[PDB]
């Protein structure tokens, strides 16, 4: 009889998961307006690389 | 003799109250990922 | 009787699973408006590479 | 009688499922106006390579 | 007697399945407005290349 | 009988999990307007690297 | 000689109120993912 | 000799208050994926 | 003779009362990542 | 003769009441990440 979280959210990414137990359990959650390159393994050997990366990232409120 | 550029010229922009974005980017490219 | 999680999201990625006992449950969950490549394996060996991403990324509000 | 989650959403990619005892289970769930280059693998080796990804990526409300 | 997730969605991906037990389960699942070149193998061996993808992703509300 | 937590979030990334008795149990959470190179594992050996990230990350209110 | 550019030129954009993006790339390309 | 390359060419956008996108890109090509 | 340049040339912004970015970035490349 | 090089070149910002930002970056390149 386990649950997870109650919540709610905007514009961030969010985790209300069950994970009892687990190895690394949970998720990759992420947000709105972003760059983001991702990679998830089970492995022997892994290996990430990146680059060269722009943006303008703003807000205005009139 | 091998060339890579990028030429970006003039903005004229007087009296702005919105959002503008210039930019302007360049990228070299001979890369050799390897995996054995 | 186990269960996940409760919840709302506007914009952002959201989890909400039942990963009890599981080796990196959940899943990848993305949000709106983004450039994002993206991985998942299970393997002896594994490589991930990427350059060269350009974006605005803005909002106005009138 | 396990089960998943409960929710909803907007915009963003949401994952909702029964993931217990899994190895990465869960799915890959992506957002609206977006760029995104994806690979899912069970092997021995794997490698994923990407370039050049420009957007605008923008929102006005008036 | 197990089942998956139960919710709404707009725009977005959304994964509720009954993943229970599995490698990998669940789906890739994408949402409206958007390029994903996209690649799912069971393989000695297995390789993924992409470049040169251009957008506007714009919306505009009066 | 155990859950998670509680609660309400603007902007950020919220982690609101039942971890108990996990090893590192949670999720990876991120906030809206951002750049995130991001990488998780469970491998022998693991490697990341990456450079050259530019923004502008502003906000105006009138 | 080889050569890869981009030329874009005089931007005239006066009393800007709403939203506008100038967006210049060069990507060199001679790449070689490997996998033995 | 080897050429690539693109030309865009005044823009004329006074009083702008909705959106605009000017994008200008160039890929160089002679890529080469391998899998033995 | 190898080159890798960014050329971006004259910013007119008189009066601004909104937000600007003039962003220029340059990248070299012949970059190798290896996992054997 | 092996060259990385940014060049940006006048900014006319007179009465600025906003916010501007003028960026500029440079990052060479023959970088090796090796895993054995």
């Amino acid at each position: 009889g386990n649950q997870g979280g109650f919540g709610n959210s905007r514009g961030g990414g969010a985790g209300l998961g069950n994970n009892q137990g687990s190895n690394m359990g949970g998720g990759m959650n992420f947000g709105a307006f972003s760059i983001n390159p991702a990679m998830m393994a089970a492995a022997q050997a892994a290996l990430q690389s990146s680059w060269g990366m722009m943006g303008m990232l703003a807000s205005q409120q009139n | 003799l091998d060339n890579v550029a990028t030429y970006a010229g003039q903005f004229n922009q007087d009296y702005l109250s919105g959002m503008a974005a210039n930019m302007s980017g360049t990228f070299g490219g001979a890369n050799m990922p390897n995996l054995y």
